């Protein structure tokens, strides 16, 4: 086999929202540790999302991995069962 | 009044309810227990499936959550897999307590022992003023057994001799 | 940090805790297709 270089990506990405003021760590599992988190986010206009950018403060071993998803957002103000997007993320 | 929701992995057919009271009102007191539904934004619903109303009498007390008072309804619930459900206990009364269970907080008859995580992970302690608005305690779950009923055959019923 | 948004917490997934005065420090890229794509391969 051999490997391969994408040359004309099929799309240009821009950072549209960005929140980058940082004062504190928020364990991703609060109510668990011993002795889940999201965010929700809008915009204007039709946009296609293509990546998300996360800031993580420490992780895990080797072999942990944390799930990321998009989920919708009910007509009261808050996340609801429905996915619309996943993936998993190794430590590395 | 105050709600802790639950779930199951499968179709089950609840029966009765346990439940851990520590104090209880006069005589004439009475406490209402449902169970309601849950909306998509993990909160109780006004939809009820269950009511019956619990007299002073029946509600068992103790001062060590030893005692276990059970709640039967009429008609059994059929819970749905993967469906949500809270129970919910209303009462007018102002001098009624519940024995709960925090995390990181000494067990009443171990001191010793703490609840190192959370007592139970697929529900959550709710608290309300006018049961329609829910405050959520995530560190928080109430003492409660389910009990799920399966039938047989045929049953029997003997009277004394007349 | 975030006015049109809100952090969230909880236990199961389910009963979300909302943190009005706080935010999680992210990005999101939205995309814009072209006209064509290219690949090529490293020599044989």
């Amino acid at each position: 086999h051999i490997w391969g270089r994408l040359i004309s990506a099929p799309f240009t990405e821009e950072r549209t929202i960005y929140q980058g003021q940082a004062s504190e760590t928020l364990n991703v599992n609060p109510y668990n540790i011993p002795n889940p988190l999201a965010q929700s986010f809008q915009y204007d206009e039709n946009r296609t999302i293509s990546s998300l950018g996360l800031y993580f403060a420490s992780k895990g071993d080797k072999q942990s991995n944390v799930v990321i998803q998009i989920r919708g957002m009910g007509d009261q103000g808050y996340p609801n069962k429905t996915i619309y997007a996943e993936t998993v993320m190794n430590a590395d | 009044p105050l709600a802790q929701s639950f779930q199951y992995d499968e179709n089950r057919t609840i029966s009765s309810l346990g439940l851990y009271f520590a104090s209880k009102g006069d005589k004439q007191s009475n406490v209402v227990i449902q169970i309601r539904g849950m909306g998509d934004q993990g909160y109780p619903n006004k939809t009820i499936y269950a009511e019956t109303v619990m007299n002073a009498d029946d509600i068992k007390v103790s001062n060590n959550a030893s005692a276990e008072t059970r709640v039967y309804f009429d008609d059994p619930m059929m819970a749905e897999g993967g469906k949500e459900y809270a129970i919910v206990i209303i009462t007018e009364n102002s001098d009624y307590t519940m024995w709960v269970g925090t995390r990181t907080k000494p067990k009443i008859d171990k001191p010793n022992e703490v609840i190192s995580g959370n007592p139970y992970l697929q529900g959550v302690l709710f608290s309300s003023s006018n049961a329609s608005t829910w405050t959520p305690h995530q560190n928080s779950d109430l003492k409660f057994g389910i009990y799920t009923s399966k039938f047989n055959e045929t049953a029997t019923i003997e009277f004394e001799p007349i």
